[PDB]
């Protein structure tokens, strides 16, 4: 669609006023680029909290997965967007969502050492014993990275 | 000196002949090019990393070279960009007047020492250091019409056969192949490699062993066993020469004894070094040669010689191969020279008619006919002596000089003819007196005109180089005209003219000339009566002058400004930008529509369309492309409807309908070398290691704030590309070491297959060419294909890539910019309608100061030039204005009288601005030089009136008004004769619709309109100025 | 004598010797300079807040100041009174022997795992017919 | 420690250095300050 | 080293000579390639 | 050698014209120079 491509650009750039106008005209919130990223994927990636809430109000798929199985929660958790992670989880984001690699939001959060987000994910029932394709847990990542603070949280 | 040559006419002829031979000689040896060196010296370092992303290229090549670019003299700034095609280009721009050879060798030398710091793959490919500031003479296109050859097949032929021959051609200074010669392409198959337990590592290792030059030695070499009779060189293994030999390359021998060859696990063919660019000429496969003119070479002789060489190659071309000329700059140079000769021929013809209309004797009409060509040839000699060339700017400089060269010829002859008609002296005695009245004034005029134009040449940068072409040409032409006026024309006048009886004004004749002489004598009495009445009431005319001065200032401010006028060049471009991640095939479909439009709807305008898929000026990639539209001759495109600007608008509006593509046409700049030169060039710098993502957010902020000021700033966009989705693959080190797979074999198998790998060289028909190994298209397209690639472990087991790897999507830069070593982002923009570029920069600086901490800025290119040029202008105007006064002050022997002359400046400027504003032109160089020349002759007219008026008061003791009325009477005829001839002389330039009309229009309009007012006003205002000034001061 | 031509001639001959020099000497970067023996000036950099150490100040001058000064016309040579930061791997011989490893194994591992790999593109040229995707493949990057 | 390039003007080069140092100062971290403990050019300017 | 006249002409001499284009005041260019693998490309220029 | 012989006629021509114009300027005549320049072949034959 026309507005679908404009919303993808708007959501990424973080133009809240343009997104508002697009939601009124009826821009496709389930619009996806070649890699399978929705406006919510982009908003979550670039850390645009206001647009994440606006998109979710307009029936945006919270558990949308790209062509490699990654969801908006994976991106929000990986790039340390605490506010967006909470909003996504409140609106029913799969906390134990596995990509094609078997990586979870907890794995990604633990890898970059986002202590706040890790505790938010565990609060909403993140599987701490969840293993990726190599059999690595969020704890196995913490001890390898040498994050003593993160290591204590996962016990 | 005039007296010296009046008595020695043969001496005067000798000097005139010496000048002619010097000029004739200069014309033969003089270089000939469209434009001279305008842009400051620029050296571009180009490197290539096959299969590398923008960040890999930046962090291993660009940064390493940038840090080593020290100890280099006269560097202004350094700029670079690293893109996802595996390319980096570092441009080092130098101070104007810097030796480009010394600049390049100093840059080259620092690169050489930095080569051991670069990756092995980059050292293999090598790093080119070229003078990029130079421009193309023409672009020779090579196509195949019978579809027997691909662009790779055509490219190889041009390289192997044509390139060196054209490079050797007389006057050729550089030849760039638009494509690459053949390369031995090994298209690997992962299914077959895995079947025989082999990898790209084995394929590369085997090629390096079985395609190599091996050193052996000699039979009976020194030191020998005495008694040895024969000494022969030993030839061992040499390079492979054919696809067949590469096919027979052994990889493995099985248990049963069967042999695994390279042709079993790969497709082997001759192809291009890269497949990024697809070149089409009217839909047919195309290559070409970008030919640059050598230093001091003749453009017209060079192009003729290039066509001559290609004509001799024609009988040896394969069937279907054809030569085409989509870009050629020689038609401009040939027309620029032709229209100069035409103008100066018509100028001499026009003088003859006006000279005979007033003087009515052929003996007087031949003095300007001799004097004008002598001074013109003289200019060519001075032009050559100062190292200048015959170019558009120097050629239009001589067209703008004719008005001042013609004036000197008329003023001298007319004054002699008047003195004879009034006093009744013989030609010899008449000339002695006639020259005595003007000899001191002409020397004074010469010094004043010098003070107007000479300072204009002392501008710095690009604008100073352009002005210097006009300045030196006009000052040279002006200077020689005065020497010829004080040597030749006095001698000619004294010998060639016929005596006139005292009080013989030709009123005693019959027919037309008898009637004309009566009319003009009656009109002179009418004019002198008008001045008499004007001088009774000077008060109201001083008020009328201030209205002209205020009216002048008003128009000068409101007249839109632009360095050079947009010309119909017979060529323009159509940019094609597709969305992020768009493929080569998708971009081709859009280019085919662009090509289809131009050959359908513009069949009567467009000659050919050169469709280049993969290349853009603002960045490269599969999602970009440009179509170079080549038009028919200007004589086969009548009216404004069939011009570049009209077609540009039609094309832009037509391609607006196209979806998922930003497609629009636009004309080339007047000078391709210089660039856009309309707006500003802003650099946004990371001064505190903020990083790419943070510099993007600061850029978006500056752009957002620029959008909130449409009244000041317009079209403020980034020059570079935006971030795109990129396939991040994480190799698990633990899993690799566990299965016994080395990281080298993993990173080689990935890099070689998906990216390509330059292994070594082979010799194809006595020509050394590259050998590339790479995956066959269908096995390196999608992320599912990653798992089809296997790497052998230490235990000999074949492990798939999926076993020890994990992938995700992230965003990254496909083109990373750096300015002066630091990370940057180039931002373009221009001042809003009515607003100046200087004001727009002031706001951009203010907006930039409110950006986050560690985010800096700088002005580059045209912006850097404008600011340092704007600082010089005030000081140069001041110097120019002070010397004009000092010269006139010495001439008249008065601090006050000079003002009477300097007050005529606005009389010529108002007419030029009225003409330009009416016709809808801009305040350009050609116009600005047109004003300086208009001011020159308007001042010259006034200088003689004031001198004559003053001399009558000093010598003959006449009154202020008596002398002024007597002066304007004597000055009326020669002023009208000069103006009539010169206005008719620049008539063709104004009405010109065809080739190089944008230049001729800017030249003609400002001059003609200015001359009309400078003529009509001055004859009534000069007498007022002198009288009002004389009354005030003593 | 023209110092520009003097430099060109000296380097022309140095380039014949460059390949014969040890690989460690080349990778440190050989420099040819046309400058005076004495110092024109010394540009000192201090911290009045005592927020940065002698080692912190030296790195900042090297990383953010030195290059721009080195590129300035008239500046023949620039000497950093200090050193730019490097990733220092201070080896322990007791712990290396403990796991039967040597400096050779450490250097092999760093070159392997601190690497900037050129991994090509998805849907790269020459592509197949009907390709819609074009993305850069990003493998190992330099450690930060 | 800055050494003058062969033939180059001492005062003009010194001015060019101060111009480049002035472009850096704004983006310094807190506390960092340029000092001038050794310069041969002030003598040349003042002496003349 | 160890390359015949034909091999070194194709891989060195012709590769260098084809890039010796657009040099100012070049009168003529003479070169020889021998069995010791030695290449000497002499470029003679105009007087002055 | 080829270059020396090719430019020799041009050199003699320009040399004669310069000497002629020089005389014409000094003697204020076209005829007197012509009377002098006619003596050139009387010398040239002797050299030959
Ligand atoms: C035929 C006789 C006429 C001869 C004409 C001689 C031409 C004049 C030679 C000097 C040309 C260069 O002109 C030179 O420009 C520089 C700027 O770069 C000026 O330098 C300027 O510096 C700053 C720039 O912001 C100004 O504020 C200041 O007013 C001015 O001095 C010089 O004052 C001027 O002399
Ligand atoms: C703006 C349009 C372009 C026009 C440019 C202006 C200059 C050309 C205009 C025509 C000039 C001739 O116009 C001239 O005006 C003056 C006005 O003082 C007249 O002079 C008038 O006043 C004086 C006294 O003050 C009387 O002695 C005189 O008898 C009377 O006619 C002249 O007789 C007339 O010839
Ligand atoms: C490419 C070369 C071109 C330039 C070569 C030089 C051109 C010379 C042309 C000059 C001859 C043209 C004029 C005719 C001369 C001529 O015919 O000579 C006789 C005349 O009467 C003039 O001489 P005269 O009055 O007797 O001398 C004074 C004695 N007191």
């Amino acid at each position: 669609s026309d507005l679908g491509k404009k919303l993808l650009e708007a959501a990424r750039a973080g133009r809240d006023d343009e997104v508002r106008i697009l939601m009124a005209n009826g821009a496709d919130v389930n619009a996806a680029d070649v890699v399978g990223w929705t406006p919510l994927h982009l908003a979550a990636y670039w850390g645009h909290l206001e647009i994440v809430e606006v998109l979710l109000k307009n029936g945006a798929d919270v558990n949308a997965y790209d062509t490699l199985g990654s969801t908006p929660l994976h991106l929000a958790a990986h790039f340390g967007h605490l506010e967006i992670v909470e909003v996504l989880l409140k609106n029913g984001a799969d906390v134990n969502a596995k990509d094609d690699n078997g990586i979870t939001p907890l794995h990604l959060a633990a890898n970059r050492g986002h202590l706040e987000i890790v505790e938010v994910l565990l609060k909403y029932g993140a599987d701490v014993n969840a293993q990726d394709k190599f059999g690595k847990t969020a704890f196995d990542i913490s001890i390898n990275n040498g994050n003593e603070d993160l290591a204590e949280i996962l016990q | 000196m005039p007296n010296f040559f009046i008595d020695r006419p043969i001496f005067a002829w000798v000097i005139a002949i010496i000048i002619m031979l010097a000029g004739g000689l200069a014309i033969l040896k003089l270089p000939v090019a469209q434009y001279p060196t305008i842009a400051p010296p620029a050296v571009t370092i180009s490197a290539s990393y096959p299969g590398a992303d923008a960040k890999t290229v930046q962090d291993t090549v660009t940064q390493v070279i940038e840090q080593n670019m020290n100890g280099i003299d006269n560097l202004m700034y350094m700029s670079s960009n690293s893109d996802s095609t595996g390319t980096v280009q570092i441009t080092l721009t130098f101070e104007s007047g810097t030796d480009a050879d010394i600049a390049q060798v100093q840059v080259q030398n620092k690169l050489q020492l930095a080569m051991p710091l670069l990756p092995q793959e980059v050292q293999q490919q090598g790093v080119s250091v070229e003078k990029s500031s130079s421009s193309f003479l023409m672009v020779v296109g090579v196509i195949n019409t019978d579809g027997t050859m691909t662009q790779e097949d055509i490219s190889d032929y041009v390289a192997a056969n044509m390139k060196d021959a054209i490079s050797r051609t007389s006057g050729v200074g550089d030849v760039q192949l638009f494509g690459s010669q053949y390369a031995m392409r090994i298209w690997m198959n992962p299914n077959e490699l895995n079947k025989f337990q082999l990898t790209p590592v084995d394929v590369i290792t085997a090629i390096k062993a079985q395609n190599a030059q091996v050193a052996a030695g000699q039979l009976g070499g020194t030191p020998p066993v005495k008694g040895q009779q024969l000494n022969a060189s030993i030839i061992a293994q040499t390079r492979l020469t054919s696809t067949e030999e590469f096919g027979k390359i052994l990889l493995k021998v099985n248990q049963d004894g069967s042999r695994v060859l390279l042709r079993d696990v790969a497709k082997i063919e001759l192809g291009g070094e890269n497949y990024d660019i697809i070149a089409e000429f009217n839909g047919q496969p195309a290559s070409g040669l970008g030919i640059k003119l050598a230093t001091g070479a003749n453009a017209l002789d060079t192009a003729a010689a290039i066509r001559a060489e290609l004509a001799k190659m024609e009988p040896f071309f394969p069937s279907g191969l054809k030569i085409v000329y989509p870009y050629d700059t020689t038609p401009f140079v040939k027309i620029s020279i032709h229209e100069v000769v035409k103008t100066l021929v018509e100028a001499i013809i026009l003088v003859f008619l006006v000279m005979y209309l007033f003087l009515q004797n052929f003996r007087a009409t031949l003095i300007p006919t001799i004097a004008v060509p002598v001074v013109l040839l003289g200019t060519f000699a001075v032009l050559a002596a100062f190292g200048f060339s015959i170019n558009t700017l120097t050629m239009f400089g001589m067209v703008l000089a004719i008005g001042l060269l013609v004036d000197d010829a008329i003023v001298v002859v007319e004054n002699v003819e008047r003195v004879m008609a009034e006093e009744g002296l013989p030609p010899k005695e008449a000339t002695r007196k006639s020259m005595g009245q003007i000899q001191g004034a002409l020397v004074g005029i010469a010094m004043v005109l010098s003070a107007v134009f000479v300072p204009m040449a002392f501008f710095g940068g690009s604008t100073g180089a352009i002005y210097r072409q006009f300045s030196i040409t006009i000052v040279s032409a002006m200077a020689l005209s005065v020497l010829v006026a004080l040597i030749l024309t006095p001698a000619l006048c004294a010998t060639m003219l016929k005596p006139i009886a005292k009080g013989d004004h030709g009123e005693g004749k019959k027919g037309f000339f008898g009637w004309f002489n009566r009319m003009f004598e009656k009109s002179t009495h009418h004019y002198t009566d008008s001045v008499g009445g004007i001088l009774r009431s000077t008060g109201r005319y001083l008020v009328l002058y201030l209205i002209i001065v205020v009216g002048m200032a008003y128009l000068f401010v409101r007249l839109p400004s632009s360095f050079l006028p947009d010309e119909d060049q017979g060529v323009f471009m159509t940019m094609v930008q597709l969305p992020a991640g768009a493929t080569q095939e998708r971009t081709q479909k859009v280019l085919n529509e662009v090509t289809h439009y131009y050959l359908t709807k513009e069949k009567n305008n467009v000659e050919s369309v050169f469709a280049v898929n993969g290349f853009g000026f603002a960045g490269r990639g599969q999602n970009t492309g440009i179509a170079f539209v080549s038009l028919k001759d200007w004589a086969d495109r009548p009216g404004e409807e069939n011009k570049v600007e009209a077609i540009t608008m039609r094309a832009t509006r037509a391609f607006s309908q196209i979806k998922d593509a930003m497609v629009f046409a636009f004309n080339l700049p007047a000078i391709v070398e210089l660039g856009t030169a309309t707006g500003f060039d802003f650099e946004l710098i990371d001064q505190a290691g903020l990083g790419h993502e943070k510099l993007t957010q600061a850029r978006n902020q500056l752009l957002a704030e620029a959008a909130k000021h449409p009244d000041m700033l317009t079209s403020v966009r980034p020059n570079g590309l935006e971030d795109t989705p990129q396939f991040k693959i994480d190799i698990d080190q633990e899993k690799a070491q566990a299965l016994g797979v080395s990281i080298n074999d993993i990173n080689t198998t990935l890099g070689a297959a998906w990216g390509g790998s330059y292994v070594n060289d082979f010799i194809d028909r006595g020509r050394v060419k590259k050998v590339y190994v790479m995956s066959e298209a269908k096995y390196r397209m999608l992320p599912d294909d990653i798992g089809d690639w296997y790497v052998r472990a230490a235990d000999g087991q074949m492990v798939p890539f999926s076993a020890f790897s994990s992938s995700r999507w992230e965003y990254g830069s496909p083109r990373l910019e750096r300015y002066n070593g630091l990370p940057s982002m180039e931002i373009l923009g221009q001042a809003a309608p009515g607003k100046s570029t200087g004001e727009a920069m002031e706001l951009m600086e203010q907006l930039a100061s409110k950006l986050p901490t560690g985010v800096g800025y700088d002005w580059t290119g045209m912006s850097y030039q404008e600011r340092l040029s704007g600082n010089q202008a005030p000081s140069l105007y001041a110097i120019s204005l002070i010397v004009v006064f000092l010269c006139l002050a010495a001439l008249y022997e008065s601090w006050s009288i000079p003002f009477s002359v300097m007050l005529v400046v606005p009389l010529g400027v108002i007419g030029a601005l009225l003409a330009a504003t009416f016709r809808g032109l801009t305040n350009d160089v050609y116009f600005q030089v047109g004003l300086l020349t208009t001011i020159g002759l308007s001042a010259k007219n006034a200088i003689l009136i004031v001198e004559f008026a003053k001399d009558l008061m000093d010598k003959e003791g006449k009154g202020l008004i008596e002398a002024t009325l007597d002066a304007v009477r004597m000055a009326l005829r020669p002023i009208l004769m000069t103006s009539l001839a010169f206005i008719l002389g620049v008539m063709p330039l104004v009405i010109s619709t065809g080739a190089g009309s944008g230049a001729q229009n800017a030249v003609g309009t400002g001059v003609m309109g200015g001359m009309v007012t400078a003529t009509v006003l001055a004859i009534f205002f000069v007498p007022v100025f002198f009288v009002v000034v004389r009354r005030r001061f003593s």
